[PDB]
RNA sequence: GUAGGAUAGUGGCCUACCAUGGUGGUGACGGGUGACGGAGAAUUAGGGUUCGAUUCCGGAGAGGGAGCCUGAGAAACGGCUA
RNA sequence: GCGGUAAUUCCAGCUCCAAUAGCGUAAUUUAAGUUGUUGCAGUUAAAAAGCUCGUAGUUGGACUUUGGGAUGUCCCGUUACUUUGAAGAAAUUAGAGUGCUCAAAGCAAGCCUACGCUCUGUAUACAUUAGCAUGGGAUAACAUUAUAGGAUUUCGGUCCUAUUUCGGGAUCGGAGUAAUGAUUAACAGGGACAGUCGGGGGCAUUCGUAUUUCAUAGUCAGAGGUGAAAUUCUUGGAUUUAUGAAAGACGAACAACUGCGAAAGCAUUUGCCAAGGAUGUUUUCAUUAAUCAAGAACGAAAGUUGGGGGCUCGAAGACGAUCAGAUACCGUCCUAGUCUCAACCAUAAACGAUGCCGACCAGGGAUCGGCGGAUGUUGCUAGGACUCCGCCGGCACCUUAUGAGAAAUCAAAGUUUUUGGGUUCCGGGGGGAGUAUGGUCGCAAGGCUGAAACUUAAAGGAAUUGAC
RNA sequence: UUUUUUUUUUUU
């Protein structure tokens, strides 16, 4: 179930059993790649390429064009952010609630919902860490935390 | 969270045989799983099993016999020696007569009574019977 | 030993419900387990209908209507009959008297 | 539900120490108070006799059964004897020498005799059997 | 239906489409992507069934599907047919 | 850790200088034990529970401490010194 | 449990029963599945912290060499664990032999009387963990992987050494060889995205009748309250009527076996601020997870400190009734309080008297949110409302036993002597007692942690009959 | 919906 909630719910993808482009696709995977990175230059996540590619070029997976993750070739192309993406919104999600908690001291739900998002902050940070994604010396500071973004 | 695939495959088809059902449903696939499968088939307690692959874990269609009692997994996988085959099968199994440990040896996954035979221990996965 | 599924009340996914005050006593009861009855009565009673309308002012005039939610707590409910005692297997029935 | 873990051997000890703390036997004979009782863990004691009293029997008995109040030699402490068998408290008198036993429940009351939790085995060196059957006679000194 | 009136191995076409999609036998998504035309050009998109973006046409810089809770919706307009 | 003294000999065993180290919820440190440890004893489906001062093995003591001569061997006590 | 003047139960006689040279009486084992690892309980018998986070600890999805031909044999980094071996005082224990007259014992002893013999015997087994050595490589634990600073062949420059140009090194580059080197994406989890949904939270801001008070106007004799009265208000006009103003609470009806929230809790409108589940997804990462000592956030009502408010109701208090009494139940007037702000308090039958995560497990009709499909209407503007068929998630309900249970009952309180998915807390007959003491928190009230002496045969749960 | 308190010990 959900980390932080009692949710149970199961809507995910379901990836087709063939892992080949369709053959309607023409696109080369040079060309999927220079269009990934030319995403990334104009500041796209990994996440907002994929829905990019999917919704307009009509690559339902840029692995199976590639062979390769999106995240992997933007590390191959030297364009992947210094901190990952989704450590990067749930630093976001915690530098916005803490400024509206600065403004409304009274938003106990607020505070709850901010101990929640540190709580998968810094477990997400120990597992970066672990697997080399960060520094060792990387430490998330609430003070300083809008200074990161 | 899921602990012992091995565990919800065979609390599974213990559940569908005690139910009548004819063929029951394992998800997801392991090679232990097979393994304990194709053991409990050996000895006829078990049809035919199908693998189905989806480019996961995969899954698993089982036809039952019904002359399955009981088939259970034992948790924590305790160490078992050649010497203390004797004490699990009389805590685990009905009779002397009929009934099987699974082990897990450094010769590959066997009954008890195969385990004596060779004579290599190992640590138990579970029974049926 | 429990008696009631819904334990004499008719709160399900919930915390906290609001009381209300009973009409005869003024107990306060949650809303939920109040016995709540609406009352919808001509203003004047029958036997006083014909005379009414023989007096009416108008060449045509309909009666009003007074309607009255009352809300009672359990003992209220009990002691002016409004619900009674009933056997264990009839007391599961939820649909309302004929 | 119960740990499971192979490695948690140390937890599981850890329970069973902490939880057999709630077993009335084994805390008594653990928390090393029975040597703070009269007979501090012997089976019997001698002491000496104060006053004979009686105590009324429990409902619904109505009895007044016999007893002594005995002065450990050991130890000081004053405890109620009950004095067993027919005309047997005849053979006790004040500043007597008595032997004193436990009554048999370990340290509780027994029948309708509320608060006695001893009994008298021998007067003056000699059974209150032996004197009850005549077989023996009480030290005249 | 019972389960001993079915075989787990061939479930029948229906119930398969009826079933959720990861709870088939194989998972298998339910979108698709369709060539879609608006009305008026010649040009032909590649639209996902499921869009979450406003896809635009770059000739006539017209929108061809609006983003919604489940299925895009496509403008009056446009066409489409399923490419697969 | 370096260099010495002492010891039958290794070693902060002790001395001089140097460094800040060493242990700890995987329970240090502190406290209780009517605690010498073991070989073993009682009861025995299995797992277990309780006991172990006492004749065998190892340790310690000779009213409580401390010091020491003799001697291969003692900090000895049916040896000495306070 | 016997004994209250007909005592199988006391004191005695007779007789009888158990053991027997023994038997009775006053720490410890078994019985005890009443300490439960094997193997106990936690809805009502004793019991799951009010709720969530979270470090130690425990636990943790799938995936990497199978097969035939033949015949043990041939072909395509560190550990846990398991097999075997050595060694591991006696005594004791198990056990072989042996007529101490038998036996507990002992290690004796046996033939024949030979100036003797049986080389007479005085075996064997067991022995946790830990250590040593050895075979196996399933199941597991830790470390590593991709910025190539990677493996390997050859060769150019640099730095040092030995046995009789050479051997051994230790670095810096050129060239070549290669399938050149990355498992998948869990009906695990996190994050992004899209339309939504909600009485979730905070701030600001509209509205509502009602209550009380006040102002104006009209009328006159009662009004109020009770079972009945009285206290009480009333010609200085009570109660009642109309209009208007002010104040503070409260958000009816809609309103439900309906919704949201971790719980507590949350119901007038509109705006702003962040937050969230579910749904959809051929988007992204790739095990990042589950549960949790210590440690933290929130936490009804009452209560505390100080302001602001103070309509209503209303602990304390004062009166009137009732009563044998009535410090109450009823009535009348009221202080604190009830509301809000700042700071505390941290407890409730904080309940589903029922921990969380995961799998399986009968049927049926409703209902909330989202989504997919079909179809026909709408005093409407492709959409919305309704109709029908499905999927996912949620609050619940009805039937049923092939299940469980002491039952009451439970579709989870099931899949449990056919006992074992992972993990936290917690109970051990009833009282003394949630007391004493120590510690800690708090302004206080008290909260958290928490005994013993002693006492006792029952207390207690479900259900049946009767009686009331 | 005025008011209605009490019943020595054991045993049958
Ligand atoms: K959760
Ligand atoms: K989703
Ligand atoms: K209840
Ligand atoms: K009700
Ligand atoms: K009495
Ligand atoms: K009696
Ligand atoms: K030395
Ligand atoms: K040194
Ligand atoms: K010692
Ligand atoms: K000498
Ligand atoms: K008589
Ligand atoms: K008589
Ligand atoms: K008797
Ligand atoms: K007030
Ligand atoms: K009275
Ligand atoms: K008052
Ligand atoms: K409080
Ligand atoms: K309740
Ligand atoms: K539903
Ligand atoms: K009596
Ligand atoms: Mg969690
Ligand atoms: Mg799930
Ligand atoms: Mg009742
Ligand atoms: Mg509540
Ligand atoms: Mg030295
Ligand atoms: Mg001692
Ligand atoms: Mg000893
Ligand atoms: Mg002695
Ligand atoms: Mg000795
Ligand atoms: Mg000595
Ligand atoms: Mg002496
Ligand atoms: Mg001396
Ligand atoms: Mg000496
Ligand atoms: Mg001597
Ligand atoms: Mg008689
Ligand atoms: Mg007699
Ligand atoms: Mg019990
Ligand atoms: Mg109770
Ligand atoms: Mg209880
Ligand atoms: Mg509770
Ligand atoms: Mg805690
Ligand atoms: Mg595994
Ligand atoms: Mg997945
Ligand atoms: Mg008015
Ligand atoms: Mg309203
Ligand atoms: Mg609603
Ligand atoms: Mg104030
Ligand atoms: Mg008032
Ligand atoms: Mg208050
Ligand atoms: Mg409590
Ligand atoms: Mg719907
Ligand atoms: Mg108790
Ligand atoms: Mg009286
Ligand atoms: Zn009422």
């Amino acid at each position: 179930g959900r980390m932080h909630s009692r949710g149970k719910g199961i809507s995910a993808s379901a990836l087709p059993y063939k892992r080949t482009p369709p053959s309607w696709l023409k696109i080369s995977a040079p060309d999927v790649e220079d269009n990934i990175c030319k995403f990334a230059k104009k500041g796209l996540t990994p996440s907002q390429i994929g829905v990019i590619l999917r919704d307009s070029h009509g690559i339902a997976q840029v692995k199976s064009v590639t062979g390769s993750k999106i995240l992997r070739i933007l590390k191959a192309h030297g364009l992947a952010p210094e901190i990952p993406e989704d450590l990067y919104h749930l630093i976001k999600k915690a530098v916005a609630i803490r400024k509206h908690l600065e403004r409304n001291r009274k938003d106990k739900d607020s505070k709850f919902r901010l101990i929640l998002v540190e709580s998968r902050i810094h477990r997400l940070a120990r597992y970066y860490k672990k697997t080399k994604k960060l520094p060792p010396v990387w430490k998330y500071e609430s003070t300083t935390a809008s200074t990161l973004v | 969270v899921r602990v012992s695939v091995l565990n919800d495959a065979l609390k599974s088809m213990y559940n569908a045989e005690k139910r009548g059902k004819r063929q029951v449903m394992i998800r997801p696939s392991s090679k232990v799983i097979i393994k304990f499968l194709i053991v409990m088939q050996k000895h006829g307690y078990i049809g035919e099993f199908e693998y189905v692959d989806d480019h996961r874990s995969g899954k698993i269609v089982v036809e039952l016999n019904g002359r399955l009692n009981k088939c259970g997994v034992i948790s924590p996988r305790f160490d078992v020696g050649v010497k203390e085959i004797e004490g699990w099968t009389a805590r685990l199994l009905p009779s002397r007569q009929f009934g099987y440990i699974v082990l897990t040896t450094s010769a590959g996954i066997m009954d008890h009574e195969e385990a004596r035979r060779k004579n290599v221990g190992g640590k138990v996965l579970g029974f049926f019977y | 030993t429990f008696k009631r599924r819904n334990g004499g009340r008719n709160k399900h996914g919930r915390g906290h419900t609001k009381f209300i005050r009973c009409s005869n006593c003024g107990k306060c009861c949650p809303k939920d387990k109040a016995i709540k009855r609406f009352l919808v009565r001509n203003i004047v009673e029958q036997a006083a209908v014909r005379d009414v309308q023989e007096a009416c002012a108008f060449e045509t005039y309909t009666l009003p209507k007074l309607y009255l939610k009352m809300q009672y707590c359990v003992s209220c409910a009990i002691h002016s009959k409004v619900v009674r005692v009933r056997s264990v297997t009839d007391r599961r029935v939820r649909e309302p008297p004929q | 539900g119960k740990t499971r873990g192979m490695g948690a051997g140390r937890k599981l000890k850890s329970h069973r120490r902490r939880q057999r703390w709630a077993d009335k036997s084994y805390k008594k004979s653990h928390l090393g108070n029975e040597w703070k009782k009269p007979f501090a863990g012997s089976s019997h004691a001698k002491g000496i006799v104060l006053e004979k009293i009686g105590i009324e029997a429990k409902q619904p008995n109505s009895a007044i059964r016999k007893c002594a109040r005995v002065q450990l030699i050991k130890n000081g402490k004053k405890i109620a004897a009950f004095v067993p068998n027919d005309g047997c408290l005849n053979y006790i008198e004040e500043n007597d020498e008595v032997l004193i036993a436990g009554f048999g429940r370990k340290g509780h009351a027994v029948g309708d005799i509320p608060g006695v939790r001893f009994k008298v085995v021998k007067v003056s060196g000699v059974s209150l059997l032996a004197l009850f059957k005549e077989k023996k006679e009480k030290p005249r000194s | 239906t019972l389960p001993n009136d079915v075989d787990l191995l061939n479930p029948p076409a229906e119930l398969e489409k009826r079933k959720h999609k990861l709870k088939r036998l194989v998972q298998s998504p339910n979108s698709f992507f369709m060539d879609v035309k608006c009305q008026g050009c010649f040009n032909i998109t590649t639209v996902f069934s499921h869009s979450q973006t406003v896809v635009v046409c770059g000739n006539c810089q017209t929108v061809l599907c609006q983003p919604t809770g489940g299925r895009a919706r496509l403008t009056e307009g446009c066409s489409f047919r399923r490419k697969g």
